[PDB]
């Protein structure tokens, strides 16, 4: 997914200074609570009632660090995201049968948490750099599914 | 257990491939998903999330297996814990022979 | 229909706007415009150059829009009925457009207002502006 | 919501599919499992082979609900509201599944269809099946 | 886009009893007529206002035979959808202004019309293969947006 | 059974809200999906899919429970056998007085 | 015409790029929608849609641009007549020599 020079410098910039650990369970904690159908698939996952039980749930956090862990493999190969999700996209389709529709969607809310956490230093221009990028990772989650 | 029978061995760490979170297998599916405490010879090992394990006292569940550090393993015969809420403790035991791990057994 | 505490948020979220309508309605259409410039073909004669004065103008006409259909979270289908025509009618947009503007929408409300964006008002907000979404496009269903 | 002659095609067009609801009810289920797998997994239960006693079970179950929102058409919102729960508070259904049944509904009564399947009439239907949709994702919003 | 030996097989023997002068334009015109957004880019055809507008309407018929013949491009070339379209790609985005989402609403509507005009010959197998070669298309054509 | 323990009065049926085919216990759920054969007082009676049960040889179940026809119900003692692939024949014993049924016990 | 300039030559057939349907000119783009009638030395051309034109009394226009057949091509000077709903006809004159054909007008 082609990005400008400005544009893959603007986000790694951005990126370096997110809470890895914080920023993945708020957007899983966000596709939980805004879209409840996604529960579906973390049933294992216990008390998922209310924003807060979902938001301050351990396995919710800990969940939030492996997905947005697996983005910064995504920022590492961004000329090669089709390969670097593979594994994984096997996983999502074959094992797990997410339809690709909601990769965009948490996409959509990392987004707004980006937009949360960098308030005014989420420039236009910056979204729309983090736009391609989360497009780009739902497209190669979503390959090994034709 | 007639589930759990083998090993590999990778760097500073060992897989069990029968250790899947997402195995179609119920009971393991269940079990893997479930895990609140792995011990080591009585070595508390730490849920390292998603992170390498090469030399930690430490696991991970993932989509190849169950991650184990290589850290707290001794020489000889080694005796592992794993402790998951739904089940009874499943003790797996290991032979150590000149930097070679090769399986033993596993019984609940 | 949206909860009474949908409600609530949406009309205490939309409230700390204020006097911020225009900026955050023009903010929205060009950071949607930057993303998803598919959107920029309903704009022929516009400036959409930043800081164009056509887009802050654009900008206050939508927030407006949005501000009355928050007062009338109730009976919205029958606030904005003369948008709904407009629309779908005579512009004949796209309706995925709708879920992109309303996207920038939540990334402008996310930004500028840190401290009441809780996941409880962004389930709100996202439901509230799927609603306007919905009337906009009543005149295709 | 639908016009009148909206109503009056689905009416007319559901009035043709008469006893056959539960078989044209099993072939989309069929026709939903073949083309969109992913779908299968709402039925871990189930046999999904051709001729499946379960199939054509949930194939009756469905129909029979429609046909009953075919004579509810103005009451839709209050006849599936049971149903609403159901699938949105229990069963957890996507969205994006009620539109892959909806269009396997339309590819089914198409195929049994020839002299009524007209424009006017795909249009009705695809209007109708969207509001079944609609209320049955209602308590998401 | 993979398609076992058979579905190749059904696919092609069903394509080659379809009328090429007739089908891609009851496609185009129960777009226009289903999902009339989709009049905002023919408003050059004159007159789509109703069903009868639309289905006599001969830039209507002569378009929907440029649309079956991309597809027809499309069966020959499965292996490489995403070249064989590339150039169309490169049209409807940078030229046209079109959302990827209509290229998976036309090829829902093709289905629509193959299941009206072959009945019980378009066995759920059969769609099954035509909905992954219209997937195909979708894609193929969204490719140069990315 | 502590699972099975009350029903409803319906025009010409019965209902069992507890046997939940949508239930959040996983043995109820299962049971339900997997009923293929019901007795009332040694008469076969047919799963109706969906039609209604009133006075009929017929079950359905669905959200609200288990639907059960009073046609082949005596006066007195009534015995239901409830079969599935799944687990043991679940057998009900209720009371017919006046043309009102009360609940008894539910046995495995 | 400061806009209709050049062509190109093709098995049996020439290609105008500039006749562009798609065109970020407003009048070519509609010129070449609205294109109701071709005549090449009196003979009146058919609207192909999307076949090839090679050796036809044929045209297309696609996103290359207005491509026709030389089948009503006489050795020297030739005379096309496009017309549209809109617009004057357009009259273009070409030369073929040896078989190679080269522009040389085209006027309103
Ligand atoms: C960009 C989008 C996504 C990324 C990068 C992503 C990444 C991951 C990763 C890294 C894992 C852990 C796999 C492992 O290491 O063994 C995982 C598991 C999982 N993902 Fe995703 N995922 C994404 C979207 C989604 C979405 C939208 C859903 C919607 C329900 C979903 C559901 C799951 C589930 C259920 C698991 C397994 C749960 C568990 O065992 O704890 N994922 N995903
Ligand atoms: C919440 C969503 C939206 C609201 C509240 C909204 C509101 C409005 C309002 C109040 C007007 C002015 C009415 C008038 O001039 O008489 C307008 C015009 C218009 N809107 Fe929207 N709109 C929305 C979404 C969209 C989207 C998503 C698009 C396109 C992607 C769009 C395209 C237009 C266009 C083209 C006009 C005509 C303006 C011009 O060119 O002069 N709108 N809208
Ligand atoms: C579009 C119209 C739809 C209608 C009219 C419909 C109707 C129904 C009905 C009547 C039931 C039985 C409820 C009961 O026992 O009381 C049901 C159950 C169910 N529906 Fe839907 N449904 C629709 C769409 C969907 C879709 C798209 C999915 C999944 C892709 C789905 C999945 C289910 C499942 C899994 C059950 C439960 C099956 C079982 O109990 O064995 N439904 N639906
Ligand atoms: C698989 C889907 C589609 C295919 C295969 C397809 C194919 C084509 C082809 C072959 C052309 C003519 C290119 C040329 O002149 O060389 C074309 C033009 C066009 N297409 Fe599509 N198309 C598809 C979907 C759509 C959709 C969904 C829309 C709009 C909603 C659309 C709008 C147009 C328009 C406006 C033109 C130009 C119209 C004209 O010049 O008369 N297409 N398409």
């Amino acid at each position: 997914v082609h990005l400008t020079p400005e544009e893959k410098s603007a986000v790694t910039a951005l990126w370096g200074k997110v809470n890895v650990d914080e920023v993945g369970g708020e957007a899983l904690g966000r596709l939980l609570v805004v879209y409840p159908w996604t529960q579906r698939f973390f049933e294992s996952f216990g008390d998922l009632s209310t924003p807060d039980a979902v938001m301050g749930n351990p396995k919710v956090k800990a969940h939030g660090k492996k997905v947005l862990g697996a983005f910064s493999d995504g920022l590492a190969h961004l000329d090669n995201l089709k390969g670097t999700f593979a594994t994984l996209s096997e996983l999502h389709c074959d094992k797990l049968h997410v339809d690709p529709e909601n990769f965009r969607l948490l996409g959509n809310v990392l987004v707004c948490v980006l937009a949360h956490h960098f308030g005014k230093e989420f420039t236009p221009p910056v979204q729309a750099a983090y736009q391609k990028v989360v497009a780009g990772v739902a497209n190669a989650l979503a390959h090994k599914y034709h | 257990l007639s589930l759990i029978t083998k090993l590999s061995q990778e760097d500073g760490a060992i897989l069990f491939p029968e250790i899947d979170r997402y195995s179609d297998n119920k009971q393991i599916k269940a079990l893997t998903q479930q895990i609140t405490k792995v011990t080591v010879n009585g070595t508390v090992y730490k849920d390292l999330i998603s992170d390498s394990v090469k030399d930690t006292n430490g696991w991970v569940s993932n989509m190849t297996g169950l991650h184990l550090g290589t850290k707290a393993f001794k020489d000889g015969e080694n005796t592992i814990v794993i402790s998951s809420k739904g089940f009874e403790d499943v003790t797996i035991t290991v032979t150590k022979k000149d930097g070679q791990i090769h399986f033993v057994s596993a019984k609940q | 229909v949206l909860s009474p505490a949908d409600k609530t948020n949406v009309k205490a979220a939309w409230g700390k706007v204020g006097a911020h309508a225009g900026e955050y309605g023009a903010e929205a259409l060009e950071r949607m415009f930057l993303s998803f410039p598919t959107t920029k073909t309903y704009f022929p004669h516009f400036d959409l150059s930043h800081g164009s004065a056509q887009v802050k103008g654009h900008g206050k006409k939508v927030a407006d829009a949005l501000t009355n259909a928050v007062a009338h979270v109730d009976d919205m289908p029958n606030a904005l009925s003369a948008l709904s025509d407009l629309h779908a009618h005579k512009l004949r947009v796209d309706p995925v457009n709708f879920k992109l503007l309303s996207h920038c929408l939540l990334v402008t409300l996310a930004a500028h207002l840190p401290a009441e964006f809780t996941p409880a008002v962004h389930a709100s907000l996202d439901k509230f502006l799927a609603s306007v979404s919905t009337v906009l496009t009543s005149k295709y269903r």
